[PDB]
């Protein structure tokens, strides 16, 4: 089938991403070193998934969701296919609950809601990965209530991330007891790109599993510019022809498929909701580019983060012009609208 | 007379600063129609 | 039964084998090349299987007279480097052949270069502060031991005094053993290094592995590799703490740059290979602290045409704890070492890691030299004059601060004839929170060129 | 069966037909035994190299007129990996990169061959640069030293004097050659890539002219060739020059210009189809110009203790020093000398920008009376430069920064020379001696080079005694120095100024 | 050539415009398939101009002068077609509208125009 | 102005011909400043960075955005309007007035309210 | 600018090779042989003529684009229309 997972004689498997006439065009999701020319192949019959449950709070997995922390093999509840298609028009409510961060000039200024995308976009050594540990950090005052309606679940996605980074934040985390209802799926950066191209999807998979047994949950991808880069050296090792800048043609559909995924569901559907935290790194602090325009335009707000104005004191450093939540003070308590509501446009001005 | 001198500065500077952004902005041109050049091309040949 | 070549393209390399025969990936195989001064024994490596028993490889050596049906000889293990505390003194190859006398090294332990990267159970992040002696990194980019540490920039700025400072800061004093790796850096250097480490008696505690800018691709970029498998071992097996400096790994995805278009994948952006942030992983990752045992690497990254949105700069900046920029610009200004201070970054310049009177002092430094650059747009044509008195008291220690970054090294001694300085962080922290505060405003700029520490700023004001 | 099929395979004085030509490069079918960059020959007279050999045919670039070339015409093996002819009997000829005579002046007597592509001497064969290459320049002497194994980059804009300038240093030699000492006796090459044929004749009239083609050897690959010979002329002049100095002997190379080397080796790859890289060029063009200039070294005595100088000329589009080739090129060379066209249209000619130029060998290879007498010179002027940047809109000056100034705009004037005027390393110190000391500052800045010019041919005539004892010790000692001073106070009574005056 | 070489007598020949024999040279080379190089045009470029500016030349006391009206693309005298032929090209005469409007006839500009063998 | 009457027509190509000035005059005022200005163009930066703000209005929509309700303002009094602004009517008013407010009786309660 | 537009679409779906801009090699000679039909016929053609008024469209005020530059050297006269001055009051 297309998208079914290959097992290789090693225990290594693959995705079937192109079917030939003749041959299967597969993406090796691991060590390549050990595949020779003229091995066995066995199919898997199952199409592209990866393990989830409960047990998964506190882990550090490959994107497979097998773990690399050393603790011992994990209990998975089931499996879940990384694809199914997103909750309809139909499925979905409006947001009206907060996601709070803690932060003032992201809280009262250009609010996060249970169910919003916020893109948390910047250059190089701006806070970004600053912002979202820190907001994964502030929930710990809802979890200690241990009430399925108001605590969130968390994962963060590292892509491309240097190992000792993401040791770093996983003892960052621990400092403050977020490792209680936190996962970490970790594409380091040695990994092949198939597994630095899938980390996103299999954070969303584990996500899901929650959000329609009526948990809420957090993800934080760190950083999708790894994820279009691992999918344009997947593309171009298949031979597909690039499109504009060398990315392949569909690099939207890599993201829009990601980040549709992410919404609050109505209460039919238990009236879970999954908040997605993107962030992206723009080369030489340029917001009009091509993949930082595309996944603005999919999400539904920016926290801009500008080094120019991070050197200057003003830390967390957000461009109070650009920066903007479409959702707004509908996603705010009471209080906060009557006192903050204007506050943006004020600063722009 | 100290306004002059600092005027006549003042142009000569502004003269500098539109000769080296002119030369940074054909730089830019070329680079720009190369990169739309290899991007077509390379598609071409892909097929 | 063995293979025989099929196609050469460059440093490129069909080989044909048996059905059954065919080699793994990353094995070294042999082939003899016997036209006349020109022969010798090639070593490919097996890059790919291009399928119907036939496999492309990789060429250690110039394929120059190399001729279509040789036979070629499969070795059945990847390319191996002698290993051993017998390695420091000695000059070595990318394929592990010394330089210096070419029988050594044969009977030592051989490791393969193709290893997998340390467990992630076992990594922990180091936090501990390096003093350098130099104003501008230990004030606002401080180093880490056992971090990974790099200097970037264009063509001609101070790579290369830089980076020999760096080894009079650090491996002339330091405790364990260290590792040079000469990758695609110029050969006259790799001379010159060669004879200062036997003149400054470090060359007993260090071993030496080059792959200069003569080389073919192939071994242009499986140096690095190699000189690491020699410092793994070191962290590993003996377990002392290691230094590896690596000169210029720009070069190492330049590269794989030139081979991947040999190889026939398509050309991502700006040309490079596809993989790039995968080979560059595939190397980085290598090259860590795993918990209790160190590796303090230091990375110089050439940037083509200044072009710091280059995808081979742009893929390196994520695997790094410190980054010092240089800059053109500034180097213009005759300001050495040339950092810029405001592109330049560390990720332990905190309040918890180094203290709130260092953090508050390289805050407002930031803070001004900020300030500044924003009004270069005004200054550039209206001059000073022009601008309001809460700017221009600003923009006059700015001015100040810029120069007072500079320092004479111990490395351009050899060129101005001026001797070298050293400065604590003490007396660092106590000069630039004196300089913002303002202690120091009725000075002229040009007293506060290539100084050291306030006692020289002082000797020297006083002559002018 | 498949055992007597490969033994029938292997069975098969061989000649190969041209089975596709264009452009400037043709495809072979058979020569199943040809060696990757063997030199073919096809029947026209014309030559190729066999780049890419594929299963069944062979890819060659073409070098010199492939409009002979057609489909079906045979090639022949020539059996020698890529190479040139070589030996002493190169000095004085002007020949094209395949080292056949383009002067028409006679067949060469080349001794033996040499590979175009053997490797560079590696970090153990190679010695510390440690000996004064003299180009006899005064703005690159004092300031900006080179010593023999340096590279070092003559980049400059079009038309500001980057050929005179090595037209100069290969001129300068001269005073050397007429010893028959292999340690002090420098020969040079030059080559020509896409200049136009009347600037190579100009060029091999001046060598004539001073002597110098007594020990030049010119290559030349004229803007009118194909692009296979303007990317093997940099090659072919390093592997002329190599032989000579693995012998011991000591040699200059001058690349004239090694861009038009890049932009034909653009035009290959372009032509071969491979994919470019940034500004269009291929991935490889830092291999093109490393391979090359790596080869330029200073040998250990045990390899014999000969050595090879590069300079590269590179032409920059409009001043940005930033473009791609040009900071390739910076990255290999031990320095440069940017020649600012600024300066040269008001006639500052060498016109080297002081600030900019280095030479990151330095004052090791600088003999000990121009390092003593020149060592401050050089930030004295960059010091000058933008004090004279400043003064050009101060409102008051004081007496000091007057001073300073003045000295400073006939330093200016006193580095200045004419075309085709090397200097002796031992009237070159005499001329800084002059500016350093101050002895010009009574004498106005329309006067200073004829008055410098003059003084020169005063110590050359009567007082030869002080060129004499510092060309025998290589440091200037006090008991010539007095009568220096001496004898430039006696020349400043019998000088007079074309306005103004007399001087003390 | 023939009227130099067969008559001996000297020539003078003009070229208008000789932008257009490289911009020509470039949409050849793309009909032919061959990749273009730098901003589009041939990769034999600095080739293909040479084996016409080469040819314009004196020998055995005959001689072909040229005048040669050039073009340059957006003003930048750094792009690859100007950038080439400045490179062969001697002299330079430019005629000013500044200077017709005065009656100033050849209308050649004084300041503007420049020559290589004024020295 | 066959279709829309000479009156709207007027008044339009006015409000763009200020604007149109003052974005050519922005890049002075960043550098050398408001006060370097002649009398007529300094007057006309007044007009334009008042009728900038003018063309902002608070939508139904933007509730969420800024918590005032929204308002319509009818094509003959934002002619009228814009009339006024052009000729310098309300150039005694302070320059945040404007911002946000809808029509003219709005205008008024937001400059009294400052 | 849309002639030049739907030829390059034509030419690209034939699989004819791209130059700059992606429009293939012959688009000056389409535009030519196009206006260069555009003339003042002698006495002895019955003196007729035909004139051509060609518009094209710039990006961003840019003159330096592929087909800007064919037709500004295929043309005997070029009148630039700009926004600017389009605002500014200066209709046309």
């Amino acid at each position: 089938m297309t998208q079914e997972l290959l097992e290789f004689p090693g225990g290594v498997l693959g995705v079937a991403l192109n079917l030939d006439e003749h041959s299967v065009g597969a993406v090796i999701l691991g060590e390549f070193e050990k595949i020779e020319e003229g091995q066995q192949v066995k199919r898997t019959g199952e199409v592209l998934s990866v393990p989830v449950g409960d047990a998964f709070l506190g882990r550090v997995v490959n994107p497979l969701g097998q773990p690399i922390d050393g603790q011992g093999d994990i209990a998975a509840e089931t499996r879940r296919a990384l694809e199914l298609q997103a909750p309809s028009v139909v499925q979905r409510q409006s947001v009206s609950e907060p996601l709070q961060t803690g932060i003032k000039a992201i809280d009262a200024m250009t609010p996060i809601g249970r169910g919003q995308r916020q893109l948390i976009i910047g250059d190089r050594k701006t806070g970004k990965t600053a912002v979202c540990v820190d907001t994964i950090l502030n929930q710990r005052e809802a979890w200690l209530t241990g009430d399925p309606k108001q605590q969130v679940r968390c994962v963060y996605v590292a892509i491309g991330q240097k190992g000792t980074t993401i040791a770093s934040v996983k003892r960052a985390l621990e400092e403050g007891g977020a490792m209680e209802y936190t996962t970490i799926v970790a594409a380091p950066a040695s990994d092949a790109a198939g597994f630095k191209w899938l980390a996103p999807y299999t954070g969303s998979a584990i996500g899901q599993h929650w959000m329609y047994n009526g948990k809420h949950v957090l993800i934080v991808f760190d950083d999708l510019s790894k994820q279009a880069d691992a999918y344009r050296a997947i593309s171009l090792l298949l031979r597909r022809p690039p499109g504009r800048e060398a990315f392949p043609g569909d690099v939207f559909y890599l993201h829009s498929r990601l980040l549709e995924r992410c919404a609050k569901l109505s209460d039919e559907l238990g009236g879970g909701s999954m908040t997605g935290l993107p962030i992206i790194e723009t080369k030489a602090n340029d917001i009009s580019a091509f993949i930082p325009t595309n996944v603005i335009s999919i999400t539904d707000g920016q926290c801009f983060l500008e080094s120019d104005l991070f050197n200057q004191g003003v830390r967390p450093a957000i461009n109070v012009g650009v920066s903007v939540s479409r959702v707004g003070g509908a996603a705010q308590i009471k209080a906060m609208k009557e006192v903050a509501g204007s506050l943006r446009l004020d600063l722009s001005q | 007379a100290s306004r002059r001198r600092a005027m006549k500065s003042a142009t000569d500077n502004a003269d500098d600063l539109i000769k080296a952004l002119t030369l940074a902005a054909n730089r830019e041109r070329q680079a720009q129609i190369t990169q739309e050049i290899s991007e077509i091309v390379g598609g071409a040949n892909a097929l | 039964t063995a293979g025989r070549v099929v196609r050469i393209t460059g440093p490129v390399v069909d080989v044909e084998f048996p059905r059954g025969s065919v080699p793994e990936l990353f094995n070294a195989l042999h082939a003899e090349i016997t036209f006349g001064a020109l022969a010798k024994t090639l070593t490919l490596e097996v890059a790919q299987h291009l399928g119907d028993s036939l496999v492309r490889c990789i060429s250690m050596q110039p394929t120059d007279g190399l001729v279509r049906g040789v036979e070629v000889t499969d070795t059945g293990a990847s390319i191996s480097v002698p290993v051993g505390d017998g390695v420091k003194g000695h000059v070595f190859n990318a394929l592990g052949d010394c330089l210096d006398d070419p029988g050594y090294g044969k009977d030592f332990e051989h490791w393969s270069i193709h290893r997998k990267p340390p467990a992630f159970s076992d990594l922990e992040p180091r936090t501990e502060m390096l003093e350098t002696g130099l104003k501008v990194v230990d004030l606002l980019t401080p180093y880490v031991r056992g971090g990974k540490i790099a200097l970037f920039g264009g063509a001609g700025v101070g790579k290369t005094v830089l980076i020999q400072e760096m080894i009079n800061r650090i491996a002339r004093n330091f405790g364990g053993t260290s590792v040079f790796a000469g990758v695609g850096e110029r050969t006259r250097e790799g001379n010159d290094l060669w004879v200062e480490l036997a003149d400054a008696n470090v060359l007993k505690d260090t071993a030496l592995v080059f792959g200069q800018m003569d080389e073919p691709p192939g071994t242009r970029m499986r140096v690095a590799l190699s000189a690491l498998t020699m410092a793994e071992f070191f962290r590993d097996e003996q377990g002392q703490d290691v230094l590896l400096f690596i000169d210029n790994i720009f070069r190492f995805t330049q590269a794989g740059s030139e081979v991947s278009t040999l190889l026939g994948r398509m050309p991502s952006a700006v040309g490079y290979q596809p993989t790039l942030a995968d080979e560059m992983g595939e190397l980085q990752e290598r090259i860590t602290s795993t918990r209790g045992r160190s590796i303090t690497s230091m990375q110089a990254v050439y940037v083509p045409a200044d072009d710091y949105t280059d995808p081979a700069p742009a893929t390196t900046f994520a695997h790094l704890d410190a980054t010092t920029e240089l800059s053109r610009a500034v180097f213009s200004k005759g300001i050495f070492p040339a950092v810029d201070p405001l592109a330049s970054s560390s990720t332990i310049l905190d309040p918890a890691i180094v203290g709130d009177e260092h953090y508050r002092v390289a805050q407002e430094v930031i803070r001004i030299l900020q300030r500044y650059k924003d009004l270069q747009d005004i200054i550039a044509i209206l001059g000073i004059d022009e601008l309001s008195e809460e700017d221009k008291q600003l923009v006059n220690r700015a001015r100040r601060i810029e120069r007072f970054l500079s320092q004479n090294m111990m490395a351009a001694e050899q060129f101005t004839g001026q001797p070298g300085s050293t400065v604590p962080l003490k007396e660092t922290i106590e000069a630039f929170d004196k300089l913002t505060k303002g202690e120091f405003d009725h000075l002229p700029e040009q007293a506060f060129f290539l100084i050291g520490g306030l006692d020289d700023l002082a000797k020297k004001a006083e002559s002018l | 069966i498949e055992g007597a099929i490969e033994d029938y395979v292997s069975s098969f004085e061989e000649i190969g037909t041209v089975i596709d030509a264009g452009d400037g490069i043709a495809h072979v079918e058979g020569l199943p035994s040809v060696m990757t960059q063997e030199l073919l020959e096809f029947p026209g007279g014309v030559l190729g190299v066999a780049l890419n050999l594929d299963e069944h045919s062979v890819g060659a670039v073409i070098l010199g007129e492939f409009e002979k070339i057609e489909e079906g015409q045979q090639v022949k093996r020539t059996g020698e990996v890529l190479s040139v002819p070589v030996g002493d009997a190169f000095l004085g000829r002007v020949v094209n990169p395949l080292g056949q005579p383009i002067d028409g002046q006679g067949d060469i007597a080349a001794e033996t061959r040499r590979a175009l592509e053997l490797q560079a001497p590696s970090v153990v064969q190679r010695q510390s640069v440690s000996e004064p290459l003299q180009t006899g320049i005064k703005a690159i002497d004092a300031m900006t030293p080179i010593g023999r194994g340096q590279r070092q980059l003559i980049i400059g804009d079009r038309k500001t004097g980057k050929t005179a300038v090595c037209v100069d240093t290969i001129l300068n030699q001269r005073e050397a050659w007429l010893t028959g000492d292999p340690k002090q006796q420098v020969r040079c090459v030059y080559v020509a890539i896409g200049q136009k044929g009347t600037t190579i004749a100009s060029v091999k009239r001046a060598l004539e002219e001073g002597g110098a083609m007594e020990y030049t050897t010119i290559v030349a690959a004229p803007a009118s060739d194909a692009a296979g010979f303007k990317w093997l002329a940099p090659y072919t002049g390093s592997a002329i020059g190599q032989h000579w100095m693995y012998n011991g002997k000591h040699v200059l190379i001058v690349f004239d210009d090694l861009s038009k080397q890049a932009d034909a080796y653009r035009a290959i790859s372009l032509l071969l189809r491979r994919p470019p890289g940034r500004e269009a060029f291929p991935g490889d063009v830092f291999y093109l110009h490393s391979r090359l200039l790596e080869r330029c070294a200073k040998l250990s005595d045990e390899l014999g203790g000969g050595s090879m100088t590069g300079l590269p000329i590179i032409e920059t589009k409009a001043n940005d020093i930033s473009a791609f080739i040009p900071t390739n090129v910076i990255s290999i060379t031990d320095g440069q000398c940017f020649l600012e066209s600024d300066l040269f249209n008001q006639g500052v000619r060498p016109a080297i920008n002081v600030g900019v130029s280095v030479s990151r060998v330095g004052g090791a290879a600088q003999i000990k009376a121009m390092k003593e007498v020149a060592g401050s010179l050089r930030l004295d002027l960059s010091q000058y430069r933008e004090l004279e940047a400043f003064a050009a809109f101060a409102s008051d000056l004081d007496a000091a920064s007057k001073a300073q100034l003045d000295r400073g705009a006939r330093l200016v004037e006193l580095l200045k020379q004419p075309q085709y005027s090397p200097l002796a390393v031992e009237e070159q110190v005499v001329a800084i001696f002059l500016g350093t000391q101050g002895h010009l500052d009574s004498v106005p800045v329309e006067d200073v080079q004829r008055f410098e010019s003059e003084l020169l041919e005063h110590v050359k005539a009567s007082h030869s005694d002080i060129f004499d004892g510092i060309r025998e010790t290589k440091k200037l000692s006090e008991e010539a120095e007095e009568k220096l001073v001496s004898v430039i106070n006696e020349f400043k009574k019998g000088f007079q100024a074309s306005d103004g005056s007399s001087v003390v």
